[PDB]
């Protein structure tokens, strides 16, 4: 009984994550040595005419980005680990997140290794225009 | 194909909103078009779900620079024999709000210790995952009746992984530099270790030259087996299944074939012995 939530592809990935003292520096030494992206994200099916901010309460991708649901790009609600804040509680699950298309191939690790703009609500480095 | 790893054992079968669904596969049926989900304002999130989410299923095949890997090879674990300590888990079930995972119960070392464990899971919740007690039954049927009594005198996992480290300490302090966990399938015993084992690159004792062996949420420090006092973690161990050497047939019949003195007892701690026992036989007999 019960209902799958994963793939066999992931396996390794999240097992390795789900053990780590550190799983953001696993996870980036596990993309380092040639493993491959964490995939069966959320991606959503949308128009790309939104307003391009990274973190949203519905799908906002513009024409270049994609939209995921939150949780499923969060290394932490992935394997189902504690998370770095004080509170440990997530900024992505409950929320849309926008990925630029180039990266899109790896979500999870985007959200790991990007900020967002507090300002504008942009990546920094993909969308941020602040000066 | 789907696999076991990380279920979710909700009673209930259903998905999740997109925003709060770790994967595509869970989630609810009614967002999700050809591989791809849509957003339907008018169907909301939910803000008080508690989903019990299974550790069964775990494959430690990792293969990344500078991180050891749990399971070694026969060789190896000849080489490490002053290591070994037999592991065996007896699990309950998760019921009522969820069914589908065992939890840990009864731990068993070929030391002769059992622990016994408050039945405690993984809960997903609309903020994080929120490790805690399940509700819980042991296996139906007779051949499980002594674990009866141990669902009400079971210890808060923060003290029984602390014991865990405590004992292998003691154990293991003028025998190696390290455990090797020696298991008969191993399955659920990886599940149990998720609950008392952390790994990463290798580190030496922030007292001595010893490498790591044991990890200290509590100050972000590392220690070998003798300056461990107060550890809640057991750092990088090693580990092999006895089964996967081409045994047929169960533990005990196998155990059986070399030693006369081992009668089964039925308990954890008592396939932990037969566990070491038939790996010493089978290793340096013939
Ligand atoms: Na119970
Ligand atoms: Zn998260
Ligand atoms: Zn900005
Ligand atoms: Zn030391
Ligand atoms: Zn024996």
């Amino acid at each position: 009984a019960g209902n799958a939530t994963e793939v066999p592809a992931n396996s390794t990935v999240l097992s390795f994550c789900a053990f780590a003292v550190d799983a953001a520096k696993a996870y980036k030494d596990y993309l380092a040595s040639g493993g491959q992206p964490i995939t069966n994200c959320v991606k959503m099916l949308c128009t790309h005419t939104g307003t391009g901010q990274a973190i949203t309460v519905t799908p906002e991708a513009n024409m270049d980005q994609e939209s995921f649901g939150g949780a499923s790009c969060c290394l932490y609600c992935r394997c189902h680990i504690d998370h770095p804040n004080p509170k440990g509680f997530c900024d992505l699950k409950g929320k849309y997140v926008q990925i630029p298309t180039t990266c899109a191939n790896d979500p999870v690790g985007f959200t790991l290794k990007n900020t967002v703009c507090t300002v504008c609500g942009m990546w920094k480095g993909y969308g941020c225009s602040c000066d | 194909n789907v696999t076991g790893l990380f279920k979710d054992c909700s009673k209930v079968i259903t998905g999740l909103h997109p925003t709060q669904a770790p994967t595509h596969l869970s989630v609810d049926t009614k967002f999700k078009t050809e591989g791809l989900c849509v957003d339907i304002p008018g169907i909301p999130k939910d803000m008080t779900y508690r989903r019990l989410i299974s550790m069964m299923g775990f494959k430690m095949n990792y293969q990344v620079n500078g991180y050891p890997n749990m399971f070694i090879t026969r060789e190896e674990a000849i080489r490490h024999v002053r290591a070994w300590i037999g592991f065996d888990v007896e699990g309950c079930h998760a019921t009522r709000e969820a069914v589908g995972t065992n939890l840990p119960l009864q731990l068993g070392f070929s030391t002769g210790v059992n622990l016994v464990a408050v039945p405690t899971g993984y809960v997903d919740t609309p903020n994080n995952t929120d490790f805690s007690r399940v509700s819980a039954k042991p296996p139906p049927g007779d051949q499980f009746k002594h674990l009866i009594p141990l669902m009400y005198k079971g210890l808060p996992w923060n003290v029984v992984r602390i014991k865990i480290v405590q004992m292998l300490s003691d154990t293991l302090k003028n025998l190696s530099d390290r455990v090797v966990f020696v298991l008969w399938a191993h399955g659920f015993e990886l599940t149990s270790m998720k609950y008392f084992v952390k790994i990463g690159p290798e580190r030496t004792c922030c007292l001595c030259d010893r490498r790591a062996t044991c990890f200290s949420t509590a100050s972000d420090t590392y220690a070998c087996w003798h300056h461990s006092i107060g550890f809640d973690y057991v750092y990088n161990p090693f580990m092999i299944d006895v089964q996967q050497w081409g045994f047929t047939g169960n533990l005990q019949s196998n155990h059986d074939l070399y030693c006369q003195v081992h009668g089964n007892a039925h308990v954890a701690s008592c396939d932990a012995i037969m566990t070491r026992c038939l790996a010493v036989h089978e290793c340096f007999v013939k």
